[PDB]
């Protein structure tokens, strides 16, 4: 009878609800979520006083149950929906603090290494200035013992920073990039490559005898290896989205299931009028 | 052993890596305990905060420092050191009457007769009414003192400024330029800082215009040291940077052992040629052909 | 009477519809497209059919039309939706394919500028070699002559060298991370910060002296030049992504809107029977 | 002229840079028209193909190819080439019997007898029971013609293999196994390739440990050779690397001449030792002290 009063008011809700938990998804910024939910708060609220109403319109034992059970299951879905917004609008924020941290460790480690090949070669200069002095001083046997040193030191030296540097520059990129990452096997390959290329470098350094230097570049990595967490939180951000899809494809089978019911609920409420 | 702690603003020129021999020299015969720290570079101005802040928590008696920049600091410093003695290096270093109570001294030289020594010697080797001379500027980043005072030696003399290029002290940005004054070949010198008159040493090489093209340093550097030792230099002026270095731990030292020392150093700026390297005087400037950065 | 039992039927196939689009956005391989696109075909005769029941079921003009156009809406949308999915499909093969092609020449770039690196050193350690010869046969003037171009022209050109090879790197690595952008902010970011670097570059390799060689970067820089529009079609691609995002958002209001036309329509069933 | 293509499989190494000199150097003596290309290096096989290719729309009348690996080609050849006369150089270049006739001339040497050079070189220098002597292998990649040879010259002579790393033969990676070796300090010598020899030259200097340790490599390179020269590697085998050059470009420009030439030429390899370094035997093996690698 006014049942259909009630249950053109629950199938015409729970479309506008659908549209309010994809409203929901979108939203990214902590505004967008305490409205486009809060909108759906309050749209849900009418739904359960409907359904409330259309509760008392049979005495069907089985039926006046699917009709509690799916709405405690539509409640506890959009329910489950909003924290996989909050915590995705968390881990955003997070990401970003954690990853602009070691570009500062990363940028500085960079920094250091060129200060290094910068040095390098001035100070190969400066020999080659004194072999001068040597050599027009008739010094011979030192003159080519200079000339040794410039090659077993200055030119090895020399290579093997270009190589150091060029390896603390690679892992500054991977962090640039690190943040704005969203695909779940770059995410992977930028893992394993980091780690990778961290613990080779951590031994170049180790070898580099140049105390001060060796020892800065040290802390700076194990500082860097610490903050290397930051890729497993980068996955429970693409993991996280992964949920509210899946949660999302969830409501419209319960929307679904809920009208099924408050269908058989409208009728077995015409019989015997 | 008092603790002395030194901050630069970087460690990559051939400028402040000669500051340094004279700290690391000067203060093993004074008998101090320093420590050295560098700013990433002159941008790097929250690392060299963070620096201050270290050589406090490091419980130093002492702060040389070389600032990132004139005007930081100038409201703080005693919110990063506290109030620990400190002594600038190289750089101005300018603070309020509040913040300067512990200004204990400073070392350093006035860049503008950096410039006005360089223009001098062009200025003397082309006089009023010997022939007008083709001049280009490369002296670097961007005034600065070091342009003025070119300007001011080089008032009323036949010698004439084609063009006035600039970009970062980077050495292959100043090649870049070198290379554009090459081309356009109406040029009878450069004039430039350190770094710009290295690349232009090997620049002219690759072009054969050596011979050409003479070379005028703003400043000293190995490199460009070694150009006037080889005669692909012309002139260069020094401000004695190990001198610099030496002058600000002694002031430091003194002030705590309380002993005399002059309150506002400036080592006398020397004038150099290929035929002019006498060795006490660069002995006082760049660090020895075997020194490497020492931090302690 | 009967037009609640074909209403039912609506509201229903609706909420199968846009699980359907749904699965049809999240497509991506001609099969998943095809396939989630063939049941969405079937599922919008069906809820043709039954719409059309409804046109028999009143005859309130206005209420007719508002039917008519509501359903043309649907349908319209999940056409521009069913076009913006392939096109994704396209975008995807379009960029992999054409970034592919630009790893490959930026790979060649580096290499190159590698082997350069390697050839100074070298070259480096053979004319050192021969000062040894000239200074122990007293040819004293030769020395310091060979010393002059062993800074003015080997060590310069070792750290010319490797400037430029860092320049190449760099080059590379945008490009690898360039395939799996998605971020509108980081695609301009480095559309822009790779377009410098070619420029830089290409400025670079012209000075360096070495006809053969610095012919070969030069026609390589310029061939990444053109391959640069890939940017464009990533940042197409990005546009496209939002489109599917606010089409299947249309969506939902489409359904919702039409529901209640469906609904208006079960009345004015029930005056005058 | 007749046009000569050559493609090598890289040519950042010391020893390519000599094939590469004496290529050139020879193919401006036969007045022929040279054409160098390399691939990136030994994995880029795809790159050679290309490259292959590449000399056919040139139009070469002859191709003189060093393969990035012995097989490839092996059944495609006449794919890339079409049917240019193709001479193998420095390696091994196979293939079946219908691919086989482009095949007109080989350059090359068994590198069997590299290592048992260096063998017979510490062999001698320690024979059996005259007392234990250890030896550290870092010949690279990785049987091996080196390799097996090295173990036949060795085999009975108390000369001991205490360890036998392997990595690529890059400068860095082969520095990480010479400082592993020199930890575990029980080696008399390192036997190894001649960046790893290289890499030890300097890596026994850091560590004070000349004298210690003596080397010997398996190859010559500038480095190496210098090595020698300086009384700072013990032995180095030749395998003529400027020579092997100038003989495929002998052999490419004679077939099209069609004059006499031995169709598998290979030159003698010779020991290097600080005392003997005859200039004729490094002149046939090393690039001159100035040679940039020449394309054309």
């Amino acid at each position: 009878g006014s049942a259909m009063i009630e249950a053109r008011q629950v199938s015409e809700l729970s479309t506008r609800i659908i549209s309010s938990v994809q409203m929901l998804s979108n939203a990214q910024n902590e505004q967008e979520r305490k409205e486009a939910g809060r909108v759906l708060f309050e749209q849900l609220e009418s739904l359960l006083t409907h359904i409330k109403e259309l509760g008392g319109e049979s005495f069907d034992s089985k039926l006046l149950d699917a009709l509690e059970s799916n709405v405690q299951n539509v409640i506890n879905n959009l329910a489950e929906l909003g924290v996989t917004v909050e915590r995705k609008l968390w881990l955003a924020k997070e990401i970003d603090t954690r990853v602009e941290e070691m570009r500062l460790l990363s940028e500085e480690l960079e920094q250091l290494t060129r200060t290094q090949v910068q040095n390098t070669s001035t100070i190969a200069v400066a020999n080659v200035t004194h072999i001068y002095d040597l050599l027009e001083a008739n010094k011979k046997d030192q003159v080519y013992q200079a000339l040794d040193a410039l090659v077993e030191v200055d030119l090895d030296l020399t290579e093997r920073l270009h190589e150091l540097h060029l390896l603390a520059f690679k892992m500054l990129n991977q962090i640039e990039e690190a943040r704005t990452l969203t695909n779940v096997d770059r995410i992977q390959q930028i893992q394993t490559a980091f780690e990778n290329n961290l613990k080779i470098m951590k031994r170049r350094v180790l070898a580099v005898e140049d105390p001060t230097r060796s020892k800065q570049m040290s802390q700076l990595l194990t500082e860097l290896g610490k903050r290397q967490v930051v890729f497993t939180i980068l996955l429970q951000q693409y993991e996280n989205n992964e949920q509210s899809q899946q949660l999302m494809q969830k409501t419209l089978e319960l929307f679904s299931e809920l009208n099924s019911t408050v269908n058989k609920l409208v009728d077995d409420s015409n019989k015997t009028t | 052993d008092e603790k002395i702690c030194a901050i630069y603003p970087h460690l990559k020129d051939s400028y402040w890596l000669s500051v340094n021999y004279g700290m690391v020299s000067e203060a093993e015969k004074q008998g101090v305990n320093l420590r050295v720290l560098e700013a990433g570079g002159y941008p790097n101005k929250s690392r060299q905060e963070q620096q201050l802040a270290l050589c406090t928590q490091w419980g130093a008696n002492a702060i040389i420092l070389g600032t990132v920049d004139p005007h930081a600091y100038e409201h703080n410093l005693k919110s990063w050191v506290g109030n620990t003695p400190v002594f600038a290096t190289v750089n101005q270093l300018d603070l309020d009457e509040e913040q300067s109570t512990l200004l204990k001294g400073e070392v350093g030289v006035d860049w503008y007769w950096m410039g006005y020594e360089a223009g001098k010697y062009l200025a003397e080797r082309h006089p009023k009414g010997s022939g007008k001379t083709n001049i280009a500027l490369l002296l670097g980043p961007r005034t600065k003192p070091v342009t003025t005072g070119f300007y001011e030696a080089i008032k009323n003399s036949d010698i004439h400024i084609v063009d006035s290029f600039w970009a970062d002290n980077d050495k292959e940005l100043q090649r870049n330029l070198v290379q554009r004054v090459i081309d356009m070949g109406n040029i009878d010198y450069i004039v430039g800082s350190a770094v710009a008159i290295e690349a232009a040493i090997s620049e002219l090489r690759s072009a054969d215009k050596t011979h050409d093209i003479g070379l005028v340093s703003v400043y000293l550097s190995h490199g460009v040291y070694r150009g006037l030792l080889r005669n692909k230099v012309l002139f260069a002026p020094t401000d004695k940077m190990v001198q610099q270095g030496r002058l600000s731990v002694m002031q430091a030292a003194h002030y705590l052992r309380h002993q005399p020392y002059e309150k506002q150093a400036s080592p006398i700026i020397k004038p150099l040629t290929p035929k002019t390297l006498h060795d006490d005087t660069i002995e006082e400037s760049l660090s020895p052909s075997e020194y490497r950065p020492t931090f302690s």
